[PDB]
């Protein structure tokens, strides 16, 4: 009687349960792991505090309304500002960590509509300004407020062009990376379990985002006759395998 | 190896062609699951599709041009193209950019060719043969001031002398200082609040400066470099969405404003042939 | 024959003849099998 | 000394041969691989991930509109979209396959074709898809287009129907590039019943289209694409 | 081997000379059915009339022709010979054509050899360097508008760099689409009623670009390309009549009207030696 | 490095000659070959066949 | 000895060294004799 | 080979980062000999540090 | 004589290269080597004896 | 393969891979052990 369908995480003290699941995908096939010796530059013995930093964050919920472009959040900077988890990240010189990410949003037999979660390895986004003008930090580094596609061009911010992924490709063909829709008729949540992927060992968590989410209405939401015209999404994401390195005094990042 | 397996009618309780995309796999299906099929073989390994095969031809990726002439009262050589120099890197041309960019992450040896040319364009008696020498000056290393500094000396850096008409081979290994070259970068060189964004803080690789060995003759010589690189030894990880939107700028992801549309407008008609 | 010492200099590699789109086409958690329902 | 004789094409450079150099860096050491998820050995197999279709073209500036094939309840007989095969250009121009076998000259292989409804649960609609080969026009109605390759597809608790294009052809390569000689057919679909929605409900219904190709597929002579070019070298 | 057996007189009921022509047999009679022979051996193989052989000595098969000069204010670079190019093919030149015409279908590996040499009609001071740049630019592939476009680039595209007086060879497996190449086609491209017909729509190979790398000089210089081609590994079928009238387009099999007679009129009667 | 000489000749292009070259498409696969009838290896195969003499010249 | 990777680098190829010539100048479905009548 | 070992807390009498310079030698201290650390390996040998590479171009 | 293609990149000198080349003094004899203390074989040797840092640079 | 007969007119040395900074770190006459005192 066990369905696709129903599933449980269970992570150090929280559970989430969904009883309308499409699956779950695993990034490129690989579940998170610690850093093994084999791969290991630094020196110093890392610290792993498991359960305290590998459970899961429900960030604040969004809004999804007939005209709604779609949102982004960039990890680990998201998580900032959760529990333990930022703590650590702001205190060690360097980290590491995979992540489960479930994205959800209900609704009912009589509402449409679909939305696109997909986790991009390193999403370098483009300035709206053209040329060789940079995105500055704060623009991308909003944490767990995440960045609103349909909100205006800043200066000094990204583009906010939806057919475009925010780097001149197209809509269309993020399908190549890991990926699940949530369709209202069939899906309820979305789940990707997210390995640690870099070209080094361990990095550090405040100068370098490794994967943005980003969850994109494509097929309009459509309510029922009369029904309220909008439903929230909710982002839930859990570290896991977290490892910090190089503890020290306390970073310091601008804004 | 099969291409297609013999297969007839089905009338089944087994439905191999209804999936749920929602679950982000792509289902495997065949013409068999669907048609009634005749064996067929595929004849064809797919080897011209290896990434090594992929990155692995020369490209131009870079074209520069400097002359011989004399430097007799030129305050500045750099200026005069009396010896220009390059900021090596792999994406100032686009060919080859949208092909690396396939990848997140990319590893290879390169195999550099550098022909050089030369032109004279107003008035001549003869053609003069130059010698070009091309230094690859990392950073830390001082750079070249004048046409005929020490620098040119060149002592630890490796440098390769050739005649204007020929070309130069050599080849470097995998310089990069992590596991692999980051075709994308979303990140900075530190937390500053207006350190530059993108991977220009990355590839950090350092620039090669060619000068021709030539004193000058009377009239003057344009030379003009054309370095090739290819990949050898190609390692590529994390596949991603085709380059769309035209570039702009050596290491951001920039598109141009007021761009056009990239997909083609029908004429006609959804339903249109 | 290489003629060169170092690796760097021995020309293109072969083919990987690896293959495995798997980790692209399926990356799914619990196994999908093509026939049997998609949502059980 | 031993005698040599130097044949016609010492010293060209040709882009594409493959020998050995020395090295500029002698005895250099790179740094160590450390395992990275996601490695590539095959364009082929990367094109079997399958990527959205801009099926709906009619627009005027790209939009995510463009993704979204419209149904309209209670009508019958009649025709959801047609397009032709040509994998290189117009609506699988875009897509994640039709810009890789841009890089080659001749394809050859069958194609993978669904399409996923996302109307409301409590509707319902029968769908038949058609691809047509080779020799006869794009049909003009159902019962020319269901003489062809067709799949009735009944819209379920199943989303997604993979129509799949088997290989039908004398020669055995097509050109990516439009060839006539090499042309491969059209695709249709039309209401095999028709989109019936619930009470409380109203409006279009749409389904998302998607293409990859079957593990069947052969690419080969590669070659430059049309879809970049530049002016002038970028600069940092 | 013998040529000729030994063979002495004959007075049979067993006649090997009388045949019947109208079975579409061409009986294999030989010297001694007819007359006495003595023995007599071959002492040779036939070596020399193998289609490997006959098809593989290079022919020239194309010359084009471009030119170095300031593009300065030059409309249409194509139109000035800045950069030809060529719509391969193997019957623009006939020689070579009516060999490979005595055959159907013909598969084989090429290897071209290119040899450029350089003219200077009028007044110069010398003879310049001039490298050339020949690109295989196959059909869906961006075709060069000016002498120096992205296109030049050549990323993912063969190119070979030589100098002019030099030459440069390199081989092309069999680029047909089908098993063999038609020499001859009795077909259309679809059933069109006005489309072409002929092979025209079948050997679609595409073309190969040329261009001089030089920038200009103060003269103008001439460079005359000629393209050979040799056959090698290869396979003929079904052999057809040799042709007989000229040849007036490449893929058709038309003639001249008011041709000439090609069979020559005898000086004299029937009975005339 | 080995020492070498290079014999009058060199650079020469012959006609006749049979050497190898460089692939310019390395790797690529050619169409697979299908039976044809008909395969001609030798002319000495076809002038064995009899074809008509046009013997009355005379027009 | 072949310096180079692929097959279409090689030189020529080395004589058929085949040759049957009935398939030309006896392709006659019922077998003909030299010296038998010709048409019986 | 490894350039580091895992090491863990110490508390002895036995102390290798206290030594007299005026000696002459440059005792071998190592990372682990004051911080806790983890098994890492070398991945190179020094080949481009031997003489014969540095006087050698 | 047989048949040779020269690739690009013949004729160039690289000074990182490391060929053989013809001796001009055939048949000379260097002098013994003797014992001396002090061999170096890598710079990784020697920057492992420490050096005095000018840290006070204020000057 | 040496071409030559003369041994200057090899190629470069191959690496030591000898290594001993002891002479140059511990010139010391009696052995000092790490983490024994310095001065007894
Ligand atoms: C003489 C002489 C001259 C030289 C040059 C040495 C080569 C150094 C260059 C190292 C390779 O440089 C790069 C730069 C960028 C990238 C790259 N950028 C991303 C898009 C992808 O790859 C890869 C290699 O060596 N000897
Ligand atoms: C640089 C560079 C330049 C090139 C050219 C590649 C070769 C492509 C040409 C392929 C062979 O072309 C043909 C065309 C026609 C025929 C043919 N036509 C009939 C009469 C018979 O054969 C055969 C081969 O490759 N690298």
């Amino acid at each position: 009687g066990y369905s696709d369908r129903v599933q449980q995480i269970t992570l150090g003290n929280s559970t989430i349960t969904t009883q309308e699941a499409a699956n779950a995908v695993v990034c490129y096939a690989e579940w998170p792991e610690y850093l093994p010796d084999v791969d290991a530059s630094d020196v110093n013995k890392t610290s792993k505090p498991d359960t305290s930093v590998c459970r899961f964050y429900t960030l604040d919920s969004k809004t999804w309304t007939t005209g709604s472009k779609g949102w982004c959040w960039k990890l680990p900077d998201a998580l900032k500002d959760m529990g333990v988890f930022g703590q650590n990240m702001f205190f060690h010189s360097l980290g590491r960590s995979g992540y489960t990410v479930h994205v959800q949003c209900n609704a009912t037999k009589f509402h449409s509509g679909c939305l696109l979660v997909v986790v991009i390895p390193e999403h370098q986004l483009a300035s709206h300004e053209g040329g060789n003008v940079s995105v500055k930090y704060t623009f991308t580094h909003p944490g767990e407020r995440g960045i609103d596609l349909s909100s205006a061009n800043e200066v000094g911010g990204p583009v906010k062009d939806v057919l475009y992924n925010m780097n001149g490709t197209l809509l269309g063909n993020l399908l190549i990376f890991p990926h699940q829709f949530i369709n209202l008729r069939t899906n309820n949540t979305a789940t990707i379990v997210i390995p640690y992927i870099n070209s080094v060992p361990i990095d550090s968590m405040t100068r370098h985002n490794n994967v943005s989410l980003m969850v994109i209405p494509i097929a309009p939401l459509t309510v029922p006759t009369g029904a309220t015209p909008s439903l929230p999404i909710t982002v839930t994401i859990a570290p896991m395998c977290t490892e910090f390195s190089g503890i020290r005094s306390k970073s310091i990042v601008p804004q | 190896t099969v291409a297609s397996i013999s297969s007839g009618p089905k009338h089944t309780q087994k439905v191999p062609i209804l999936t749920a995309n929602e679950t982000g796999a792509t289902m495997p299906v065949l013409p068999s699951d669907s048609i009634e099929t005749r064996t067929t073989y595929m004849h064809f390994n797919g080897s011209e599709t290896d990434v090594e095969c992929f990155l692995g031809r020369a490209a131009c990726v870079h074209v520069t041009e400097i002359q011989n002439k004399d430097a007799t009262g030129i305050d500045n050589h750099r200026e005069a193209k009396l010896f220009n120099d390059w900021k090596i890197s792999l994406s100032s041309l686009v060919q080859l950019r949208k092909k690396l960019e396939l990848f997140t992450y990319v590893r290879f040896d390169s195999e550099y060719t550098i022909l050089a040319t030369a032109s004279q364009p107003d008035s001549a008696n003869y053609s003069s043969n130059l010698v070009v020498q091309a230094m690859y000056v990392p950073p830390g290393a001082p750079n070249p001031k004048e046409w005929d500094d020490y620098t040119w000396q060149s002592a630890s850096n490796p440098s390769v002398f050739f005649k204007v008409g020929d070309t130069s081979r050599f080849s470097v290994p995998y310089v990069g200082l992590a596991s692999a070259y980051n075709c994308f970068y979303d990140g900075y060189s530190h937390d500053d609040a207006e350190t530059q964004y993108g991977i220009t803080v990355l590839n950090h690789m350092g620039s090669m400066a060619f000068r021709i060995v030539n004193e000058h003759d009377e009239h003057k010589t344009l030379v003009k470099i054309r370095v090739y690189h290819r990949a050898k030894h190609v390692e590529a990880w994390i596949p991603r969405a085709p380059r769309a939107l035209p570039y702009t700028s050596i290491g951001r992801t920039n598109y141009p404003k007021n761009t056009e549309p990239v997909i083609k407008k029908r004429k006609g008609d959804i339903k249109s042939y | 024959i290489n003629y060169y010492k170092d690796a760097a200099s021995t020309s293109s590699a072969g083919q990987s003849l690896s293959m495995d789109p798997s980790k692209f086409t399926e990356p799914v958690k619990d196994l999908m099998l093509k026939g049997a329902p998609a949502l059980n | 000394g031993l005698p040599t004789t130097t044949l016609p094409g010492s010293g060209q450079f040709l882009t594409t041969d493959d020998r050995q150099s020395p090295s500029a860096l002698p005895n250099y050491e790179p740094t160590p691989r450390i395992h990275i998820p996601g490695k590539v050995h095959n364009l082929l197999e990367i094109i079997q991930v399958d990527t959205l279709i801009p099926m709906n073209n009619t627009h005027t500036k790209d939009e995510v509109n463009s993704y979204l094939i419209p149904l309209n309840a209670n009508r019958q007989n009649e025709q959801v979209f047609g397009t032709n095969l040509f994998i290189g250009d117009g609506v699988f121009k875009t897509t994640l396959l039709g810009e890789i076998v841009q890089y080659y000259t001749h394809w050859s292989g069958s194609l993978r074709f669904s399409l996923m409804y996302t109307g409301p649960a409590l509707s319902s609609a029968k769908l038949i898809l058609a691809y047509t080969p080779p020799g006869a026009r794009g049909p003009q109605d159902r019962r020319e287009a269901m003489l062809g390759t067709h799949v009735v597809w009944d819209i379920g608790l199943q989303s997604t129907i993979v129509m799949t294009i088997p290989w039908t052809s004398g020669v055995q390569f097509r050109y990516t590039d439009p060839d006539t000689y090499t042309s491969a057919g059209f695709l249709s679909c039309w209401y095999q019943t028709s989109l019936i929605l619930p009470p409380e409900t109203t409006g279009q219904v749409y389904l998302l289209s998607f293409i990859s190709a079957c593990p069947d597929f052969k690419l080969r002579l590669m070659k430059d694409t049309q879809t970049i070019s530049q002016t002038v070298a970028l600069t940092e």
